[PDB]
């Protein structure tokens, strides 16, 4: 169930002007500057950017964007794996020592092992990835359908069966 | 003294009956580079009887360190030895102890290197007392840093034997852990005691998302005087999946004495849909 509020669409209503007024005094700094050729086009770039990135710009789908990039991190992180990295690492080490021994004849070096343990040990293990629901303006909420107690005893001396239920009324919001 | 440097030499022997110590020392000065060495032997009887020998040589941008020192007493034997190389961002320390006493003998086992700016470490230590040999191992490359853990310990004994063997990872992120452990009780002090061990543990840990698993199984019987035949059987696992979406668990409990048993099965739950856990306990008794 989506709660949403007067204030949501109240702050969506203000986010939407602001980023219109924004976008229009944006669109004021560019026409001024275009009123040496590669800085001016790199100058006009810049404010170009901005402009399209503030029309991007959207509370709810901002944070949906968020969410989105912390998800691909979470499966990245998750997935990660200490081979891949170390050999990464050994690329990066050779290349910052290739880059630096080419500005010098254009030092000592500096290394790091090709590190392994995958072949000590592997989990057998499983392990669930990671699951967020998509976040929006508005807010969430599971609505509580049901409480039920099931009991039983079972012994020649006594029995007992003890049932005890209680439930929330979702036949409407109103009542 | 010289242009060439300073040159000490010295010698001290002194002896009467069974006592005989010759002490020398050469310090002897070169350039930038130093040569020493003392050897020095303290003999008190055949049997017994003390030796050091320290030799230091000191040459632009190396090292060098020999110190091997023997003593004896007939019956009683040690000795030592230990290498050190040191250069420039490299160390190298290698050497053995041993000590013995007739048949009881314990062997251990240093060498220390560092590489790579990665410090590697290597130690074995066995020890044979009484025909009980005991092998606890700690195994190469703790690193220091990302590092990991490798060790095998194992006692072997008539009456009992263990076995431990773990291997572990400290990497930046993911964690592991490969316990297991085995033990045979075998005692007879007042009837047989057949003291049984099975213990595994396994845990796997990542980035919001954890689990893990026990496996253990605990079987004693004891034959006691007075024809008395009870066994203890305890029986438990454990297991639960955790990460923020999902979360549950589930501990399944097995114990016995000899007739009377009880066993409880439970299961943790917790997930969007619902929570809930369900218990079931069954017992069985003896006795009006």
């Amino acid at each position: 169930h989506s709660i949403n509020l007067p204030f949501f669409e109240t702050l969506q209503e203000y986010f939407e002007r602001n980023r219109q007024t924004i976008i229009v005094v944006l669109e004021n700094v560019q026409r001024n500057l275009k009123h040496i050729k590669d800085y001016f086009e790199k100058l006009v770039g810049f404010i170009d950017d901005a402009v399209k990135k503030l029309n991007e710009l959207s509370f709810k789908t901002f944070i949906e964007d968020v969410n989105k990039f912390l998800d691909m991190l979470i499966k990245k992180l998750k997935s990660f794996d200490y081979h891949q990295f170390v050999d990464e690492t050994n690329d990066k080490i050779r290349e910052v020592t290739q880059r630096l021994n080419g500005e010098i004849q254009a030092i000592p070096e500096f290394i790091i092992p090709t590190l392994n343990l995958n072949d000590f040990q592997v989990p057998d293990l499983h392990i669930p990835e990671f699951q967020l629901p998509h976040i929006s303006h508005t807010i969430e909420v599971p609505t509580f359908g049901k409480l039920y107690s099931i009991l039983k005893i079972q012994s020649p001396l006594f029995t007992l069966d003890a049932n005890a239920d209680i439930g929330n009324g979702t036949t409407s919001a109103n009542e | 003294v010289s242009q060439e440097g300073l040159k000490l030499s010295n010698d001290m022997m002194g002896s009467y009956a069974e006592m005989k110590f010759d002490h020398t020392n050469s310090l002897n000065i070169a350039g930038l580079s130093l040569d020493f060495s003392s050897k020095l032997d303290n003999i008190y009887s055949s049997d017994k009887f003390y030796k050091q020998t320290v030799n230091l040589q000191l040459q632009p941008y190396s090292l060098v360190t020999t110190l091997n020192s023997d003593l004896k007493y007939n019956a009683l034997d040690l000795t030592n030895n230990g290498k050190l190389r040191l250069e420039p961002l490299k160390l190298h320390v290698a050497g053995n102890l041993k000590g013995a006493y007739q048949n009881n003998e314990i062997k251990h086992i240093y060498a220390i290197s560092s590489a790579a700016l990665s410090a590697s470490y290597k130690a074995d230590t066995v020890a044979k007392v009484q025909g009980v040999e005991f092998s606890h191992r700690l195994n190469t490359d703790i690193a220091g840093l990302a590092s990991a853990i490798d060790m095998s310990t194992n006692y072997n004994s008539d009456s009992l034997h263990f076995s431990n063997v773990f291997r572990s990872v400290m990497a930046p992120f993911t964690m592991t852990i490969d316990a297991h452990t085995n033990g045979n009780g075998k005692l007879a002090l007042w009837g047989e005691h057949t003291g049984q061990l099975y213990s595994k543990f396994l845990l796997k840990a990542e980035p919001l998302a954890f689990t893990f698993s026990h496996d253990y199984k605990g079987s004693t019987s004891h034959h006691l005087v007075s024809r008395k035949s009870i066994s203890a059987a305890l029986e438990h696992k454990v297991s639960a999946l955790l990460t923020p979406a999902e979360q549950t668990g589930t501990w399944k409990l097995k114990t016995q004495f000899n007739n009377n048993e009880y066993s409880q099965d439970l299961d943790a739950y917790n997930t969007k849909d619902k929570i809930g856990v369900e218990l079931t306990g069954r017992t069985l008794a003896d006795l009006t």
